C-alpha cells in the first residue's frame, strides 16, 4: 500500500492541494495500529523487529506531516482569503501582508514539487516538517495581527460584534461590493435584510446609491434622498445605521399630521394603514390611541360620563372595521401590517373596558400609568435630557415633535430601529404585568430576568417589548461552549451600541464562566447608576457607553442540568414570574385574524369547550386539544367565514367545530361530544354540510371499478378524507387493526382519476425497512445512496411514472407504525414549511399538489407534538363493518375486477354462485353473527390471539370457495331442497373451522373447545351427532350424515430419524 | 421470536405485510427498482409464551389462524401406540399388550 | 443529606484527641474517657450539622446507646420500632370528642403492643375526668396521669412514646427532656455550644484541632459572611495585616493565583483563606489532588486552609471528608428577621430620609420579615417554597425612595406603590397565583393612608393583646430600640395565622424528625425477633387476598349494557370515566400484589421495582407506582387501603340503579373532583336555556345533616366530605368564624352546589369569601375550584389566615 501510495494535487487557483488525503490517511492509521503492535508483541515478529520497527517509524512519520498541511492549508486558506481581493486590508498591515505573500508563493511551489514526489511523508522527511511548522507559526502571527484589526473595527460598529467572525471577515474583504455587505445586515438588524439600489453607470461596477431599504419580508421603506456607500465598510454602515432611524423619524412627522386628518377626514382608517409601513402604522395607531384616551380623561374631569363609553365605542368600531378588511382578500404583507394592529386595538379595547368596570375617572391613577403609553409631544419643559442621554439630532432639536414612551415612571425616547412586520405577540394581563417588571428594572439601571416553564416563549415577549419601543433586540443562545473572552466581546459590543440583549437558555452556563459574567455585568450596571458617558471595563477599558442598553436573562427552573446562580448575580437581575399564555386570549386573536365580529364572546366559549372536552372524553393519543390543533380548525372555519360573511358567527362556528372533530372522535365519545356541543349553542341547530358532486362520483366509482358497496357511513369517511387532504398537506388515516383504511384512500384516488386526471401513488412500509436505509445514509466509501423515501421525492418531481406533468393530485402512502426516531428525520416535512432535510444536505421542496398519507393502528409510539403537526382521521371499525366485504364476495364484483386488471396472471378461479345459493349464504352469514351474542362473547369463545371480526369472515369465504368448486357438479344434480340443506351445512363446517382454529390457550385447551362446541352445536336446522366434537365431523354430500374424519392406520417405515416418522 | 425493539413492533414481520397487500419489495441494492413479487404463499408457525407473545393484528388478519391442541390420552395413545405396536410385533408376538 | 460525609482518618484524630484531653489518672479513667469521647465527637459533628438536623443526630446517639444497651433504659425492641414509625390502624369508629380521629388511629397501633394492650380499655374508663383534663393541660410530659399510669410515667422512654401518640406537637420538647435524663451529663449536651455563641467556637476549634493537613470548611447561609469573623480571630492569634495571610476569593482566571498562594502557603507556614469554593467545580477535583500530595509531604507547622462555600451538589466527597465542617446559622425569629432587615439598610441613608419615607420603609421591612416566617409553615402557610433575598427587599426600597422624592409635598400614592409590591417586588417569586392573593393581603394590611400615624402591623388584634404598632417620628437609633422591645415574643398570631396553626407546625416538624430518624436507624436492630419486610409484605398481601379484589373490579361491558345510552346523563359519563380509572388502578395493584406474592413463595427472578415495593411496605409508605395511579393524596398504607375500599363502596352503589343518582354525593372520594363539577353544570344547562361557559359553580353551606332523604333538587347537587382548615364553620350562626383553639380542622356539613350565570362585571362582596379547595393537605397544584361561603368578618382576614378547604384530612368518620 505505502510503497506505492500517492496524493493527487487539486488546483485551488493557483495552488496544488492535498485533497482526499484522509482516505489514504485512515488506511495509513490502520496500518500503523496493527503493524506497530504485532512486531513488538510477536515472538517471531521480535526476531524480524529490525524490520517492523523501521517500517512502524516510517508510518508514524507520515502522520505528522499529513496533519501539518491540513493545519496550514485550512488556516492558510482563511488568512489568504482575508488578504485576497482586499487592497483596503492589504495597505492597513503592510509588515504582515508582505510576510504572508512570501509564505503563500513558497507553499504553492512546495505543493507543486510534492505532486512530483511520491509518498508525502517520505517527501516531508524531518527538515521539511520543521519548515512547514515554521511557516504555519508565521501564518498564525498574521491571524493574530488580523484579529487585533477586527477588534478595532468591532469597537467602531456595535453590529459587527453580534455578526460571526467568518461573516465579519467576508464583509471587510468585499468592502467595495456594497450589495454583498447589505446581505449580512439581516444578521445584525431585526429587519433591513438588504438595500434597494439604482442601476450603476458602468454595468461591471456594483451600485452604491441606496434609494430604499428592503425588510426580511420584502416591505420597502424608501429613503428621502440617495444614500451613497463611502469608503471604510464600518464608516458607511454606521452612516446607514443612522439613515435607517432618520428615515423612520422623517415619515412619522408626516404620518402623525395625516393621522389627525383621517379621524375627521373622509378617507377611512383601514385605507390610511395600507399606505404607510407595518411598524410606523402600528406606532401611529398607539400614538392617536393615547391622545384619544387622554382627551377622554380630560372630558370626564368636566363630568361627561359618556367620554369613557364613547372612547370604548370608537375603539370597538375601528376594531370591527379593520376585522372586515382582513376578511376581504388582501396581500400577505398587508395581512400582518393590519393584523399586528388588530392585536394592539383588541388590547386597547380591553383596557377601556377595564377602566369603565373599575370606574377610574382620574388621569395619573396607577391604572393609566401602568399601561404602555406612547406620547407625540414637543414637551417645552423637556426632562428627557435628565432621564436618559440625547443621542440623535431630532431628540436634541427641541423644535420638532419627538416620540416618547411612558410606563410607570420610566420615560425613554422611541429609538427608531426597523423590525419589518414581524408578528406582534397577543397582549395579555400577564405580559402587561411583565412589561412593568422589566421597565422598573431599567428605571433602577439593573437587569430583568423572566423565569418560567418550557413553551412559555418568554424570550419572544422581551423581544416584542423592545420592538414596541423600537430599540434593536439581539437573541443569544448558550450551548455551554461560551468562554470569558467570547462572552466579554458580546457585552463590550452590546454596551458600544444601544441594543437589548436577551439570553436564551441562560440557566445552562458553567458556574465558573457565570461568576465572570456577574463581575462584567456588575461593572456595566455600576457605570449606568453613575450614568457616565464613558466607562472602564476589566479589559479594553475605553468603550462608549449608552444608557438605552439593557440585559435580559431567561432561566428555566424545570430544565435538567440546571446550575444554581451565585447570590451576587441573583441580587443584580430582578426575577419575574412567567406562566403559559391563556388559551382564550390567543384563540381570540386567531378568531379576529379570520374576521369574526363577535370573536371575543366566541373565544371565551371556544376555549371552554376544548378545556371541558379533554376532561369528559376518554384519553386518546390521536386527539389533539393543543393550540396548534385549534389554529388548524380555525383556518378551515376562516375560509368558510370568507365564503359566507352575511351568515351569523355562532351558527357558522357550531357547524365547523362539529364537522372537523367528528372524524377524529370515536363512537363512544361521538354521543357525549355532540351533547357537549349542545351546551354551548342550545338554540342554534347545526345543518350537516356534504359536497353532492364529490359524494356522487365516489359512490359511482366504487360500484363501477372497486366492486365494493357504497355504504352511507363509508362514503362519508372518503368525503371527510378528501376535505382534510385539501386543507392539510400531511394527514394520518388512523384506525383499528382490521378495517378498510387502505380501501378508503385507494377509493379516493380512483375518484380523483374519474374527477380530474390520473393520480400516481407510491406505497411503502417505513417500519419494515431500516430507518437509516429508508432515508438513506453514507457508506464506508465517500458516496451517498438515494433513500427509498428520498428517491420517490426526486422521482415524483420529474423523470419517473409519478412525474408532475399530467397528474392533478399525487400522494405517497405510508402504512407503518409511527416512531419518534423515524419521524424525527421527516419532522421538517411534517411542519407547515415544505422543506426536506437529508444527511447529504440536498434540498427538496414539497409541491402544493403533493400530499402525505400515514396509516397506523396505534399512535402510542408517536409523540403528542407529532399528532398536532398533521390533520388526523379516525375510521371506526363498526362504521365500515364486515358486511361490505361479504356483499362484495357474494356479488363477486370485487374479485372479478382484481382478475381483469392485475399482473397476477396465476390467480385461482372462484366458483360461480347460484342466485338460490347466494340468498342462502347471505341469510346464513347475517343470521349467525347478528342473532348469536354467544359467538362474539369473550367468555363463551376463548381465542389464542385477538382475531378481528373481518379476519374470521375472510377465512369462511376462502373455505366456502374451495368447498363449492369440489361439489359444484353435485349441487346441480341434487334437488333444491337437499341443496338448501347442503349449502347451510357447507357454511356451518366452514364457519366452525374459521372460528375453530383461533380457539385455544388457557389452562386446558379441551375445556375451551367444549365451551365452543356447546354454543356452535346450535347451528340452526342442521345438527351434529352426539358424543363427537363439531371438528371431528365433516359434511359428506353423497351420504348427508356428517361422517367423522377417517384416519389411515400408521404403517412402519425404515426411516432412521424419529422426526421423519409421521403418524 | 425475531427481536422486538423499544416500540413493540418487529421490522422483519412488518416487511411480510408490505408483500401480502401491495406485492412490491424494495431491494437494499437499487432501491429505485420496485421489484414486484407474485404467486407467493406464506405458512406461519407461531409458539405462544415465546419471544413476542402476539404478532401485529394487521398481518394476523391476512393469515387464516389455526391451532394445534395440547396432548390428550386419546391423541397420544393413537400416535405412539401405533409406532410401538409396529416395532414390538417385530421383536416378539408377546409384549404387545 | 449531601456534604455530611466524614472521613475515617479525621474521625480517628478527633477520637485520639478526646483521649489526650482526659486528665484522670486511672482512678475512673475508663468511665470518664467514654463520656469525654461522646462529648468531643458530638460537638465536632453538631458544628457540622444545621440547627434542624442537630436535634435529629442527638436522638440517634441516645437510641443507638439504648439499642446496644451501653446505658440501662426501660424499653422494648418492638416499642422502639413503633416509636420511630406509628401506623394509623382503622376499625374502631367510636372516639372521644376532644381526642382527634388521627390520634385515635395512632392509639390502635399502640394497642398491638403487650405493655399498652390493656391501655385502650383504661382510656375509655374515666376519659373526661383524667385524659381530657391531661390532654387540655400544657406541658403534659411533666404532668402525671391519674389512672395509675405513674408506672409508665416513671420510665422516660415508655412515657416519651405515649406523649407522641397523644400529642404530636409536645414530642420535640418532651424528647429534649427525655434525652437529658437518660444520657450521662445530658444537661451539658442540651445546652451544647449555645453559651459560646459562634465567634468563641471558631477561635477555639482552630487552636484545639486541625493544626496542619486538615483544612477548615465553612458552610454559609444567605446574609452571613465567614471572612468577617475569622479575620478578627486571625488577628488575635498571630499578626495578620493582610500581607502575611491572603483572603483570596475564587473567580475564573484567579484559579492559578489561588494555586500559587496555597503552594507558597505550605512552605512559608502562613494560613490561607479561600472564599466561594462552590463557584468552580473543576478546580475542586484539581485542589483535592494538591491536598493529597501535601498530606504525604507533611510543608510548615501552624499552616491551615480555610474554605467557605454555599451548600451544593457535585462538591468532591474527598475534600468534605478530610476537612472539619463548621455551620453558622443566623438567629431564627420574626424579631431577629426584622432586626437583620434594618441592619442591612445603611444607618446614614435612613437618617437623611424624612419621617414619612422611613416610616413606610419600616412597614416594608416587616412585610419582608413575615414572608420568611410563613415559608416555615407548609400547606397552612404559603403552599410553596420560594427564594427571598435581601437584594429583592433593597430593590423595592430604591423604587419606593424615588416615588417619595417626586411627590414632595403632594400626598404619596399607596394605590400606585402597593400594586408594584404585590405584582412586581414579590410577584416575581410567586407563579401559582393563589399565594399572590395571600401576598397582597399582608401588603394591603401594612400599606394604607393611616400607616404614617401609629398603627398595628399585625392584622386586626381585636382581643389578642399584642399591641405592636409602627414607631412614631423619632431619631434612627430610637427606631431599633422600639423594634426590639415591642416585638418581644414571636407567635403565629403576629403573621395572621391561628394558634392551632403553630401546633400543626410542631406536628409537621415532629413527623419529619422521625421519617429521617427511620432512615438513620442502623442495621435494623442487628436481629436478636421483629417481622421482616418480606413477612410484613406477605401479611398485607394475605389481608388483600382475603378481600375479593378480583370481584371488586368492574367489567366495563356489563355496566355499559345496563345503560340504554339514549337516556344517558352527564353524571353517568363522569362515573363511567371514574370507574374506568379505578379498574386500571385496581387491576395494576392486584397484578403488582399477585406478582410479588408469587415471588415471595415461588422460585422466580425478583425485579428492582418489586424489591422497592417490599421496602415501601415495611416503611408503610404508599408505593411510588401506586401513588402515580389514581388520586395524588398522601396517606398511610393501611389508611390508603381503607380509603380505597370507601372509593370502591361509592362505585358499588352506582352499579345498582345507575340512572338514579344518589341523594348525597361525596366529592372527597373521586379521581377528578373538577370532572364531577363540570357534570353538575351540564345537567343544569339542559334544564335551563343559556351557554355552559357562562355558568359558574356556587357552593352554599346547608344546616341539614346526611339524614335528609331530599335528593336531586332542581338547579342543585348535594356534596359531603369537605373539611375546612384554619377556621370553624358554626352550623347555628350559618357563617365562618375563628377556629376552636385545640381543634386543628373543622369538618363542613352537607354542601349544596348550585350553577348560576356569572355576573356581567367583576363584583366584590364583603360577606362572600373565595376559599380554594385542594385534594390533599399539601395544597401544591391540587386546586380544583373556588368555593364561596358567608363570613361576618372581612375576607382580608381569612386570605391572610390562609383558610382553605381540603378533601382528605384523615378526620373522616368510620
Ligand atoms: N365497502 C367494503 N365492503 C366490503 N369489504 C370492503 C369494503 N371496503 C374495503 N373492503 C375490504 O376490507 C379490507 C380492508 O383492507 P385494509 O387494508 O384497508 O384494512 P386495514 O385494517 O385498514 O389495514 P392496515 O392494518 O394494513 O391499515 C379489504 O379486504 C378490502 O378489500
Ligand atoms: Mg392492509
Amino acid at each position: 500500500w505505502w510503497s506505492k501510495q500517492v496524493f493527487e494535487f487539486t488546483e485551488y487557483k493557483e495552488t496544488k492541494t492535498f485533497a482526499s488525503l484522509d482516505n489514504m490517511m485512515e488506511v495509513l492509521d490502520q496500518h500503523s495500529l496493527d503493524l506497530m503492535g504485532m512486531k513488538s508483541q510477536g515472538k517471531y515478529v521480535e526476531f524480524f523487529y529490525d524490520r517492523v520497527e523501521d517500517w512502524r517509524e516510517k508510518l508514524g512519520r507520515v502522520d505528522v506531516v499529513v496533519n501539518e498541511w491540513l493545519k496550514v492549508q485550512k488556516n492558510w486558506k482563511i488568512l489568504y482569503n482575508i488578504f485576497l481581493l482586499s487592497e483596503d486590508i492589504r495597505m492597513q498591515l503592510p509588515e504582515d501582508t508582505k510576510v504572508f505573500e512570501g509564505v503563500d508563493k513558497e507553499f504553492k511551489d512546495m505543493m507543486s514539487e510534492v505532486s512530483a514526489n511520491p509518498s508525502v511523508v517520505e517527501a516531508c522527511t524531518i527538515e521539511r516538517r520543521d519548515v512547514l511548522v515554521g511557516w504555519s507559526q508565521a501564518i498564525k502571527k498574521c491571524e493574530k495581527a488580523l484579529n487585533d484589526y477586527l477588534e478595532q473595527k468591532k469597537k467602531s460598529f456595535p453590529r459587527f460584534y453580534f455578526l460571526s467572525n467568518q461573516s465579519l471577515l467576508t464583509i471587510l474583504s468585499n468592502g467595495q461590493n456594497a450589495p454583498k455587505v447589505c446581505e449580512y445586515l439581516g444578521d445584525c438588524f431585526d429587519g433591513l435584510k438588504t438595500l434597494t439600489f439604482e442601476p450603476p453607470a458602468n454595468p461591471a461596477e456594483t451600485s452604491k446609491v441606496g434609494i430604499g431599504m428592503i425588510s426580511k419580508d420584502d416591505e420597502k421603506v424608501p429613503f428621502s434622498s440617495k444614500f451613497i456607500c463611502e469608503g471604510a465598510v464600518e464608516h458607511w454602515l454606521l452612516n446607514l445605521e443612522f439613515r435607517m432611524r432618520e428615515t423612520l423619524q422623517e415619515i412619522l412627522e408626516g404620518a402623525k399630521n395625516t393621522a389627525d386628518l383621517w379621524d375627521s377626514g373622509d378617507k377611512p382608517r383601514e385605507e390610511w394603514v395600507e399606505g404607510y409601513n407595518a411598524q410606523i402604522a402600528l406606532l401611529t395607531t398607539t400614538i392617536v390611541w393615547t391622545e384619544d384616551v387622554g382627551r377622554a380623561f380630560e372630558d370626564l374631569a368636566g363630568g361627561s360620563e359618556t367620554a369613557m363609553k364613547e372612547c370604548q365605542k370608537l375603539i370597538e368600531v375601528r376594531l370591527e372595521n379593520l376585522i372586515k378588511k382582513v376578511r376581504g382578500d388582501l396581500h400577505i404583507l398587508e395581512r400582518w401590517k393590519i393584523i399586528n394592529i388588530i392585536t394592539i386595538d383588541v388590547h386597547s379595547r380591553d383596557v377601556v373596558e377595564k377602566f369603565v368596570i373599575q370606574k377610574v375617572s382620574e388621569a395619573e391613577s396607577f391604572a393609566w400609568l401602568s399601561q404602555l403609553k406612547f406620547y407625540w409631544e414637543n414637551k417645552p419643559d423637556s426632562d428627557m435630557h435628565l432621564r436618559q442621554t440625547l443621542r440623535f439630532p431630532w431628540e436634541k432639536d427641541k423644535n420638532k415633535n419627538k416620540c416618547i414612551i411612558r410606563i410607570v415612571d420610566w420615560f425613554r425616547f422611541y429609538s427608531y430601529e426597523y423590525i419589518g412586520n414581524a408578528i406582534r405577540l397577543v397582549i395579555t394581563p400577564l405580559t402587561d404585568r411583565c412589561y412593568i417588571t422589566l421597565t422598573q428594572a431599567l428605571n433602577l439601571t439593573m437587569g430583568g430576568a423572566p423565569a418560567g416553564p418550557a413553551g412559555t416563549g418568554k424570550t419572544e415577549t422581551t423581544k416584542d417589548l423592545g420592538r414596541a419601543i423600537g430599540i434593536p433586540v439581539m437573541v443569544f443562545n448558550c450551548s455551554d461552549q461560551m468562554n470569558k473572552d467570547s462572552m466579554a466581546q458580546i457585552f463590550m459590543g452590546l454596551s458600544q451600541s444601544g441594543a437589548w440583549g436577551c439570553f436564551d437558555e441562560f440557566n445552562r452556563i458553567s458556574i465558573e464562566v457565570l461568576s465572570v459574567v456577574s463581575t462584567q455585568v456588575k461593572c456595566v450596571l455600576d457605570a449606568l447608576k453613575e450614568k457616565k458617558t464613558k466607562f472602564s471595563f476589566v479589559e479594553e477599558g475605553e468603550i462608549q457607553l449608552q444608557d438605552t442598553v439593557g440585559f435580559f436573562i431567561t432561566m428555566n427552573p424545570g430544565y435538567a442540568g440546571r446550575t444554581e446562580l451565585p447570590e451576587n448575580l441573583k441580587a443584580l437581575f430582578r426575577s419575574c414570574a412567567m406562566v403559559v399564555p391563556d388559551l382564550a386570549l390567543i384563540c381570540e386573536n386567531m378568531l379576529m385574524s379570520e374576521g369574526f365580529t363577535m370573536a371575543r364572546v366566541l373565544s371565551r366559549k371556544f376555549v371552554s369547550l376544548y378545556m371541558l372536552s379533554r376532561e369528559l372524553l376518554s384519553k386518546q393519543k390521536h386527539y389533539d386539544w393543543g393550540l396548534r390543533a385549534v389554529k388548524s380548525v380555525l383556518r378551515q372555519a376562516g375560509k368558510l367565514k370568507r365564503g359566507d360573511p352575511d351568515m351569523p358567527e355562532d351558527p357558522l362556528l357550531m357547524r365547523a367545530l362539529r364537522d372537523f372533530n367528528m372524524p377524529k372522535i370515536v363512537t363512544d365519545d361521538k354521543v357525549i361530544f355532540r351533547r357537549l356541543i349542545g351546551d354551548l349553542f342550545p338554540k342554534l341547530d347545526p345543518p350537516t354540510k356534504q359536497n353532492p358532486e364529490l359524494k356522487k362520483i365516489v359512490q359511482d366509482t366504487t360500484k363501477k371499478d372497486m366492486g365494493l358497496v357504497a355504504e352511507e357511513l363509508f362514503v362519508t369517511k372518503v368525503v371527510q378524507l378528501a376535505e382534510i387532504l385539501e386543507v392539510r398537506h400531511c394527514c394520518f388515516v388512523i384506525g383499528p387493526p382490521g378495517s378498510g383504511k387502505t380501501c378508503v384512500w385507494k377509493t379516493l384516488i380512483k375518484s380523483y382519476i374519474n374527477s380530474g386526471e390520473d393520480a400516481e401513488y407510491d406505497t411503502l412500509n417505513p417500519k419494515a425497512v431500516t430507518s437509516d436505509e429508508l432515508f438513506g445514509a453514507y457508506t464506508k466509501t465517500k458516496e451517498w445512496k438515494n433513500g427509498v423515501i428520498a428517491v420517490i421525492m426526486k422521482n415524483q418531481v420529474k423523470n419517473e411514472e409519478k412525474y408532475k406533468a399530467t397528474h392533478m393530485h399525487k400522494w405517497s402512502v405510508l402504512d407503518g407504525d409511527i416512531d419518534p426516531e423515524w419521524i424525527e428525520s421527516l419532522n421538517t416535512v411534517m411542519d407547515d414549511n415544505k422543506v426536506l432535510t437529508l444527511v447529504s444536505n440536498d434540498r427538496i421542496f414539497l409541491t402544493p399538489q403533493m400530499r402525505l398519507i400515514f396509516e397506523i393502528s396505534n399512535l402510542r409510539n408517536a409523540t403528542p407534538a407529532t399528532v398536532s403537526r398533521a390533520g388526523v382521521l379516525f375510521i371506526n371499525e363498526t362504521d365500515i363493518g364486515w358486511m361490505p366485504y361479504m356483499n362484495s364476495w357474494l356479488e363477486r364484483s370485487q374479485i372479478n375486477i382484481l382478475k381483469q386488471q392485475k399482473e397476477m396472471a396465476n390467480m385461482p378461479e372462484y366458483p360461480v354462485i347460484d342466485d338460490v345459493a347466494k340468498s342462502v349464504f347471505y341469510r346464513c352469514f347475517q343470521s349467525y353473527f347478528e342473532q348469536n351474542i354467544d359467538v362474539h362473547d369473550k367468555n363463551r369463545v376463548r381465542h389464542i390471539c385477538p382475531m378481528v371480526d373481518i379476519a374470521m369472515i375472510q377465512t369462511i369465504c376462502t373455505i366456502l370457495d374451495a368447498l363449492l368448486i369440489q361439489h359444484l357438479p353435485k349441487l346441480k344434480q341434487m334437488k333444491e331442497e337437499d341443496e338448501k340443506q347442503a349449502l347451510e351445512a357447507f357454511f356451518i363446517f366452514a364457519g366452525l373451522w374459521a372460528i375453530g382454529g383461533p380457539v385455544g390457550g388457557g389452562q386446558d385447551d379441551s375445556k375451551d373447545m367444549k365451551e365452543f362446541n356447546t354454543v356452535w352445536k346450535g347451528a340452526a336446522k342442521v345438527k351434529f351427532p352426539e358424543q363427537g366434537l363439531c371438528y371431528d365431523y365433516y359434511y359428506d354430500i353423497n351420504e348427508n350424515k356428517w361422517n367423522t374424519w377417517k384416519v389411515e392406520d400408521y404403517l412402519p417405515n425404515d426411516q432412521p430419524l424419529f422426526s421423519k416418522i409421521y403418524v | 421470536m425475531p427481536y422486538v425493539d423499544k416500540y413493540g413492533t418487529q421490522s422483519p414481520i412488518q416487511l411480510l405485510r408490505l408483500i401480502l397487500d401491495y406485492g412490491s419489495i424494495f431491494n437494499r441494492e437499487q432501491l429505485e427498482e420496485r421489484k414486484f413479487l407474485q404467486d407467493l404463499l406464506f405458512f406461519g408457525c407461531l409458539n405462544q409464551k415465546s419471544g413476542s407473545f402476539t404478532v401485529d393484528l394487521r398481518l394476523q388478519r391476512n393469515f387464516s389462524v389455526f391451532s394445534m391442541y395440547t396432548p390428550s390420552s386419546d391423541v397420544i395413545k393413537t400416535i405412539f401406540g401405533s409406532i410401538l405396536n409396529a416395532h414390538l410385533s417385530t421383536i416378539d408376538d408377546k409384549a404387545q399388550k | 443529606d449531601h456534604m455530611y460525609q466524614y472521613s475515617l482518618e479525621s474521625f480517628i484524630t478527633f477520637f485520639f484527641k478526646a483521649i489526650n484531653r482526659t486528665t484522670v489518672r486511672d482512678e475512673n479513667r475508663i468511665p470518664t474517657l467514654i463520656l469525654n469521647i461522646r462529648q468531643t465527637i458530638y460537638q465536632w459533628i453538631s458544628r457540622g450539622l444545621f440547627e434542624k438536623h442537630k436535634l435529629i443526630f442527638l436522638t440517634l446517639i441516645v437510641f443507638r446507646l439504648m439499642q446496644k444497651k451501653i446505658i440501662d433504659v426501660a424499653y422494648e425492641v418492638a416499642e422502639m420500632d413503633f416509636l420511630i414509625k406509628c401506623p394509623a390502624r382503622p376499625g374502631v369508629e367510636n372516639t372521644l370528642d376532644w381526642l382527634p380521629n388521627i390520634s385515635w388511629d395512632q392509639i390502635q397501633g399502640l394497642i398491638n403492643l403487650e405493655e399498652f394492650r390493656n391501655f385502650a380499655h383504661q382510656l375509655e374508663k374515666e376519659a373526661p375526668n383524667r385524659f381530657k383534663d391531661w390532654y387540655n393541660e400544657l406541658q403534659p410530659e411533666d404532668q402525671k396521669l391519674p389512672l395509675d399510669w405513674k408506672r409508665l410515667d416513671s420510665m422516660p422512654f415508655k412515657k416519651l412514646l405515649v406523649l407522641r401518640c397523644l400529642r404530636p406537637d409536645r414530642m420535640t420538647i418532651s424528647l429534649n427532656n427525655f434525652i437529658r435524663a437518660v444520657l450521662p451529663q445530658g444537661d451539658a449536651f442540651v445546652e451544647m455550644d449555645q453559651k459560646l455563641a459562634f465567634s468563641e467556637i471558631l477561635e477555639s476549634v482552630i487552636n484545639e484541632d486541625a493544626e496542619s493537613t486538615i483544612p477548615i470548611f465553612f458552610i454559609l447561609s444567605p446574609g452571613s459572611d465567614p471572612v468577617k469573623e475569622v479575620e478578627k480571630i486571625a488577628k488575635k492569634k498571630r499578626i495578620e495585616p493582610g500581607k502575611n495571610f491572603f483572603n483570596i476569593a475564587l473567580g475564573q482566571g484567579q484559579d492559578e493565583i489561588a494555586r500559587r498562594r496555597i503552594e507558597e502557603g505550605n512552605k512559608e507556614g502562613h494560613w490561607v483563606m479561600l472564599q466561594n469554593i462552590h463557584l468552580m467545580p473543576t478546580w475542586l477535583i484539581e485542589l483535592e489532588k494538591i491536598l493529597d500530595s501535601y498530606s504525604g509531604e507533611a510543608g510548615n507547622s501552624e499552616f491551615r486552609l480555610f474554605l467557605s462555600a454555599e451548600p451544593s451538589t457535585g462538591i468532591p466527597i474527598g475534600i468534605l471528608d478530610r476537612s472539619i465542617k463548621l455551620t453558622n446559622e443566623p438567629p431564627a425569629g420574626l424579631k431577629a428577621n426584622m432586626k437583620r432587615a434594618w441592619t442591612y439598610f445603611s444607618k446614614e441613608e435612613i437618617e437623611d430620609k424624612d419621617p414619612k419615607i422611613k416610616s413606610i420603609l419600616f412597614a416594608l421591612c416587616f412585610f419582608h420579615s413575615t414572608l420568611i416566617e410563613r415559608r416555615r409553615f407548609g400547606p397552612k402557610g404559603w403552599n410553596m417554597s420560594y427564594p427571598f433575598n435581601m437584594g429583592d427587599l433593597r430593590d423595592s426600597y430604591l423604587v419606593m425612595n424615588r416615588y417619595m422624592e417626586q411627590n414632595q409635598g403632594g400626598k404619596v400614592p399607596f394605590n400606585d406603590l402597593i400594586y408594584i409590591f404585590g405584582e412586581i417586588m414579590y410577584g416575581g417569586h410567586i407563579v401559582d397565583d393563589w399565594d399572590r392573593r395571600l401576598c397582597n393581603s399582608y401588603l394591603f394590611n401594612t400599606m394604607h393612608e393611616q400607616l404614617f400615624d401609629e398603627l398595628e402591623l399585625f392584622p386586626y388584634i381585636e382581643g389578642k393583646g399584642l399591641s405592636f404598632k409602627v414607631p412614631g417620628q423619632n431619631p434612627y437609633e430610637k427606631y431599633i430600640e422600639h423594634i426590639e422591645t415591642s416585638l418581644k415574643q414571636e407567635t403565629p398570631l403576629a403573621y395572621g395565622l391561628h394558634p392551632n396553626a403553630e401546633i400543626g407546625f410542631r406536628t409537621d416538624q415532629c413527623k419529619t424528625l422521625f421519617n429521617t430518624l427511620l432512615e438513620l436507624m442502623p442495621k435494623e436492630q442487628s436481629r436478636d425477633i421483629k417481622s421482616s419486610n418480606e413477612m410484613a409484605s406477605d401479611l398485607i398481601k394475605q389481608l388483600l387476598e382475603d378481600s375479593e379484589l378480583k370481584n371488586k373490579i368492574f367489567n366495563m361491558e356489563e355496566i355499559k349494557n345496563k345503560i340504554d345510552a339514549e337516556n344517558k346523563g352527564p353524571y353517568q359519563n363522569v362515573f363511567l370515566q371514574e370507574i374506568e380509572y379505578m379498574n386500571a388502578l385496581l387491576s395494576e395493584i392486584v397484578k403488582d400484589l399477585e406478582e410479588i406474592g408469587q415471588g415471595l413463595s415461588g422460585l422466580l427472578t425478583v425485579s428492582e421495582n418489586m424489591e422497592m415495593i417490599i421496602e415501601s411496605i415495611a416503611l408503610s409508605r404508599v408505593p411510588a407506582s401506586w401513588q402515580k395511579l389514581a388520586y395524588p393524596s398522601k396517606r398511610g398504607l393501611q389508611s390508603w387501603l381503607a380509603n380505597l375500599f370507601q372509593r370502591i363502596e361509592q362505585l358499588n352503589i352506582f352499579r345498582d340503579d345507575p340512572y338514579s343518582i344518589p341523594r348525597v354525593v361525596m366529592i372527597s372520594r373521586f379521581f377528578n373532583p373538577q370532572s364531577f363539577l363540570t357534570a353538575i353544570m351540564q345537567v343544569i344547562s339542559r334544564a335551563k336555556a343559556y351557554e355552559l361557559n357562562k355558568l359558574y359553580i356556587q357552593t352554599e353551606i346547608t344546616k341539614r345533616s346526611i339524614e335528609e332523604i331530599e335528593g336531586a333538587a332542581k338547579e342543585g347537587a348535594y356534596v359531603y366530605g369537605f373539611i375546612l382548615e384554619g377556621a370553624r364553620w358554626d352550623y347555628q350562626l350559618g357563617q365562618l368564624e375563628e377556629s376552636k383553639p385545640k381543634e386543628m380542622f373543622s369538618v363542613l356539613p352537607v354542601t349544596y352546589c348550585k350553577a348560576i350565570p356569572l355576573p356581567p362585571e367583576g363584583k366584590e362582596d364583603k360577606s362572600l369569601y373565595q376559599c380554594p379547595v385542594y385534594k390533599t393537605e399539601d395544597r401544591g397544584n391540587t386546586y380544583v375550584f373556588t368555593a364561596q361561603l358567608k363570613t361576618r368578618f372581612p375576607p382580608r382576614k381569612w386570605i391572610l389566615a390562609g383558610v382553605a378547604i381540603i378533601m382528605d384530612v384523615e378526620g373522616v368518620s368510620d
